[PDB]
RNA sequence: AUGUGGAACGGGGUAUUGUAAGCAGCUGCUGAGAUUAAGCCUUUGUUCCCAAGAUUUG
RNA sequence: UGUCGUCGCAAUGGUAAUUCAACUUAGUACGAGAGGAACCGUUGAUUCAGAUCAUUGGUAUUUGCGGCUGCCUGACAAGGCAAUGCCGCGGAGCUAUCAUCUGCCGGAUAACGGCUGAACGCCUCUAAGCCAGAAUCCGUGCCAGAAAGCGACGAU
RNA sequence: GCCAAGCGCGACGUUGCUUCGGCUCUUCCUAUCAUACCGAAGCAGAAUUCGGUAAGCGU
RNA sequence: CCCACUGUCCCUAUCUACUAUCUA
RNA sequence: GGAAGUCGGCAAAAU
């Protein structure tokens, strides 16, 4: 058999997967957050120059596969206090914001067609009528909760996914008091925070997931699990045309691969590219997490340019990264 | 006469090569080589950190003299853009296309005459001669094809397998113009190509190579 | 030997005919043992391009045969991946007749030599035709 | 200092320049 | 990096794709996929099978120089390259109405 | 050689946290941040 | 439980195979034709469907 | 536990990483010479563990395409066949140390080396006390979540 | 046998002489082969030898 | 003993039918 | 790769 740290061997109870830590408060650092929540896209192969020292392939080029997920701007719905007791944390009290999106609104149902849309009606009177109740409860989480949690959902529409439930999750407000993470939600409250705000493509983060399931095994698969240490290559933007081309290539193209990722679609928002598998299949959650423990040795800290990015057909042989310069090479089509 | 030894083998040859007008290092190893030939003939002549196709055999793949130098077909367009780009501008660079890429193993060329494999085509013969400059003679040393890896050629004098006769010797010096010896270097090691690079002003030794062999070489080159 | 080597895909294991590639004169090599093989259960020693292995010469001189002595495969049959992300298989597995130092005992290589091999050991760079 | 496009739109820009 | 030629096909090959392989004369062959890989194996001449590019050639169908950098030059070549490759495109444009013709 | 355990190289990363660690991350938080 | 809704087909993209039937004098129409989700992508294309039954629950 | 649902808390249980040679420090410390270290830092490789399918190989009921043999429609063609007749290629999927990624930090100690210091007006690492210190121990991290442990929240 | 603290024995010392048998497998013990750390030795260095803690991890 | 051959093995992987399973 | 498997070319493929 394998190790014995993961039996019992039996199902994940979670379709996402859940942060079971989050880096160490600082008063030091100032205040913003920790995880972010992507769709795992696929991934592709890449040319990238080894500014390693000490390496017997320093200033040269390797090829290396990359895993892409989609992460669209992630909307702060609300945000939870936590109080530390002699049993643990507990959630003294939550308080959300006053319009939450369909999106959100969709997780608290099991059939959201067939409701009346009730959810959060009272809250949001009470909130438009008195803010009293609000302030009130802002000022016990940041006079009494000792660890400040924000309520983030995720923009599934913009994704190509027929899901219509936003994964809603809670990210750590780590950094600066109790007080400044109180007045950074509030702040954020009905906005979004961008994964470029977030992780900037030079750091080494954690990424977390459900394996895919293998079926009936002499259970094996679908059991949650943590990578440590995956390196993202690239955090590109949606809207810029340059995101999949580089300063060495140019060739102005688009991250999703030509003939579009395999039962994904085509990635039309911010992605992230980090090295190395990762765990579950196409179109599922994943989590991304920061560093717990700090340690940046050199393959962790050099800088990474990269050089070439493929956009092959991924759906069978692909031997053309774009259909124009496969236009141009090959001979003009009878249509 | 300088010894040195690169990382910890005394085949200088195989992992640097010497000219008279240009120095090459290999690229990703140890700087303490680097800065040994930099401190010789770094104020005389620039030297170059660079790798041909991706190894650190660069020293038996590269040959040339102070005029040209050439490298095989195996080299990167990146690696010859940075080569040009290091290397003066007099110093012509050409990419050879050839069954054997290995042009410091297989040719020995000088600043004046060059003896080339029995074997090299003719195409690599003629860019040989319009690039070097040189003299080509298709000839064998010590009836070994490899030339250029069991033979030393410089301007002041050769260095050739022990294992020749006295008239195969004095062919060879006198088709070379210049003064050879048939000797060993680094201790027996039979590859003088690969165990020490000589310049028209210098020579490099590996660490290994004895007393007598350093006088005998001081000697020849006269240096 | 010098340098490090990466990982590569295993293709000559124990108990394999393998090619001579030298001019000593021998013309088949016996694989007998894989040095700096692991305590793996169950597991045939195997060898790749840039390996040096206890090799016997089959066929060849009276001299060189019935020696249990190192050699070094230069060429591989099976298809590896480089770390620069090409593929590379050759026709046949070429090897070299190589003292435990690491010294070329013969004077001269037939047919293409791997630029790994040619990388690790300087002596065979050296004696190397082409490196391809 | 600055770095050159090796290749682009299917031609090696190096190689052709 | 150079994105080369396969031998059966000669179509572009990228970085990871294909198959790489060494003659005993020294001589190599990349092949831009499996298929184009075995179809040297059995030894199909190109000029014979019917969808590569020597087909389509002889058909009637369709710097070893080192260059010392320059930016201003880079930007021409650059510039000069889609030019280039719209020239190309309309001749072939035409040469396919002049063949349907 | 040494497991992950070994105290020296506990001791080790703490000295290596605020030498090639801790500062050039904790700025490279407050950039992202003040994003 | 009426919507960037769904499903049937269809178009396009993409892929695999290797130039189709048929016509003319091995060649041309023909890298055409065929297949393409059955666990590929996309759809201002066409048609159809749904604003329900039963059960349980303070 | 009103009911349903979402987001979490963590009592407790399990645990995981192993070993090697290469660079530098070096041909220095040391040595008549012969020879020749080590710490920090760095790169790779074995064994194991958890994943993944960009690329590569394998797989063929995609009975997807093409070719061949034979059979049946009087002929041409046209098709259809043949327990999956035979051959080549073959996506998709599965899969491969035959392919690729990743594998963590704190204290407390043993051996032992000590500090202060009596017992015993000296002394003493020990008696009261206190440091340094093993791949050990206990945590962290990782997996499970009490199906009779619990919190916050939404609706009613 | 000689002594022989002592209680006729008499300790330590001293004189002579010479059917079983083995593959896989699971764990477990340490009475430790390797890995980690110490102590000693004419232990210069390197390579060792002996002796401790030590079953985490292999064999 | 030599040569050839092969999933016996390194080291297993994939496909097919039947079985196996559930329903009356 | 080719009997390294197992007490062993047992069964397959080769012919």
């Amino acid at each position: 058999h394998g190790s014995l740290g993961f039996l019992p061997r039996k199902r994940a109870s979670r379709q996402r997967g859940k942060v079971k830590a989050f880096p160490k408060d600082d008063a030091s650092k100032p205040v913003h957050l920790t995880a972010f929540l992507g769709y795992k896209a696929g991934m592709t192969h890449i040319v990238r120059d080894l500014d390693r020292p000490g390496s017997k392939m320093h200033k040269r080029e390797i090829l290396e596969a990359v895993t892409v997920i989609e992460t669209p701007p992630m909307v702060v719905v609300g945000v939870v206090g936590y109080v530390e007791t002699p049993r643990g944390l507990r959630s003294l009290t939550t308080v959300w914001a006053e319009h939450l999106s369909e999106e959100v609104k969709r997780r608290f149902y099991k059939n959201w067609f067939k409701s009346k849309k009730k959810a959060f009606t009272k809250y949001a009177k009470k909130y438009a009528e008195s803010t009293q109740s609000i302030n009130r409860e802002l000022e016990r989480i940041k006079k009494y909760c000792s660890v400040v949690r924000v309520l983030a959902h995720t923009q599934i529409r913009k994704t190509p996914l027929a899901q219509k439930k936003a994964h809603l999750m809670e990210i750590q407000v780590n950094g600066g008091s109790v007080a400044d993470k109180v007045e950074w939600a509030r702040e954020h409250f009905e906005k979004t925070v961008d994964i470029k705000s977030t992780f900037e493509q030079n750091e080494m983060i954690d990424v977390i997931g459900v394996t895919r399931g293998k079926g009936n095994e002499g259970n094996a698969g679908y059991m949650h699990r943590t990578q440590l240490n995956s390196k993202i290559y690239r955090i590109g933007a949606g809207d810029d045309a340059k995101n999949a081309s580089t300063d060495f290539d140019a060739t102005e193209k688009r991250i999703t691969p030509m003939g579009g990722f395999v039962r994904y679609g085509v990635v039309e928002n911010d992605f992230v590219m980090l090295n190395g598998a990762t765990p579950g299949p196409v179109k599922r959650v994943l989590t991304l997490r920061k560093s717990l423990l700090t340690h940046t040795s050199r393959k962790a800290l050099e800088p990474v340019s990269l050089k070439w990015i493929d956009t092959a057909s991924k759906f069978g042989h692909g031997r053309f990264q774009t259909p124009a310069e496969a236009k141009q090479f090959l001979g003009t089509l009878k249509k | 006469a300088l010894r040195a030894q690169f990382e910890n083998s005394n085949e200088i040859g195989v992992f640097s090569n010497l000219t008279n007008s240009y120095a090459l290092v290999a690229l990703g190893g140890s700087e303490n080589f680097y800065s040994v030939f930099e401190a010789e003939l770094g104020d005389v002549v620039p030297v170059v950190h660079t790798t041909i196709g991706g190894t650190r055999i660069i020293g038996r793949l590269t040959c040339g003299n102070r005029k040209g130098l050439l490298v095989p077909s195996s080299t990167t367009d990146n690696e010859l853009q940075h080569l040009r780009n290091s290397l003066p501008d007099p110093v012509k660079i050409q990419r050879v296309d050839e069954r054997l890429s290995a042009l410091g193993n297989i040719v020995a060329c000088n600043d004046y005459v060059a003896l080339v494999h029995p074997d090299i085509e003719r195409e690599t013969e003629e860019i040989i001669a319009d690039v070097l400059d040189v003299e080509v003679f298709r000839q064998t040393v010590a009836g070994n094809v490899l030339t250029g890896s069991y033979c030393a050629l410089s301007n002041q004098g050769a260095l050739v397998h022990p294992r020749t006769s006295i008239q195969e010797q004095d062919e060879l010096s006198s088709l070379l113009q210049v003064p050879l010896v048939a000797g060993t270097i680094n201790r027996g090691s039979d590859v003088i190509g690969a165990g020490l690079v000589v310049n028209d002003w210098c020579a490099f030794a590996g660490l290994d190579t004895t007393a007598t062999e350093l006088a005998v070489c001081e000697s020849i080159f006269k240096l | 030997a010098s340098g490090t080597k990466y990982r590569m895909t295993l293709g000559l294991p124990v108990q394999a005919i393998m090619n001579c590639a030298d001019n000593s004169g021998a013309k088949n090599l016996y694989i007998v043992s894989v040095f700096g093989t692991g305590a793996r259960l169950n597991r045939l020693p195997a060898a790749s391009c840039g390996d040096m292995v206890l090799a016997t010469v089959k066929k060849g001189k009276p001299d060189l045969r019935k020696k249990i002595m190192p050699a070094i495969v230069v060429r591989q049959r099976k298809a590896w991946r480089r770390k620069d992300g090409v593929y590379l298989y050759f026709e046949d597995n070429a090897g070299v007749i190589v003292n435990p130092k690491g010294e070329m005992k013969g004077s001269a290589i037939t047919g293409p030599v791997a630029k790994e091999c040619a990388d690790l050991w300087p002596r065979i760079a050296s004696n190397a035709g082409t490196v391809v | 200092y600055d770095r050159m496009p090796e290749l682009l739109d299917g031609k090696n820009v190096a190689d052709f320049v | 990096m150079r994105v080369h030629t396969c031998y059966f096909c000669s179509g572009p090959v990228y970085p990871g794709h294909g198959i790489m392989f060494v003659r005993n004369d020294s001589k190599v062959f990349r092949f831009c996929r499996s298929k184009c890989h075995k179809n040297f194996k059995m030894k199909r001449n190109p000029r014979k099978v019917a969808w590569t590019k020597a087909y389509r050639k002889a058909h009637g169908k369709e710097r070893n120089v080192p260059v010392r950098y320059d930016r201003n030059v880079i930007a021409t070549t650059l510039n000069a390259m889609k030019r280039v490759s719209q020239v190309h495109a309309k001749r072939e444009r035409l040469f396919y109405k002049k063949r349907l013709a | 050689t040494s497991g992950p355990r070994d105290n020296n190289r506990n001791k080790w990363a703490k000295k290596h946290l605020k030498k090639g660690k801790r500062a050039k991350n904790s700025n490279f938080s407050k950039f992202l941040k003040k994003k």
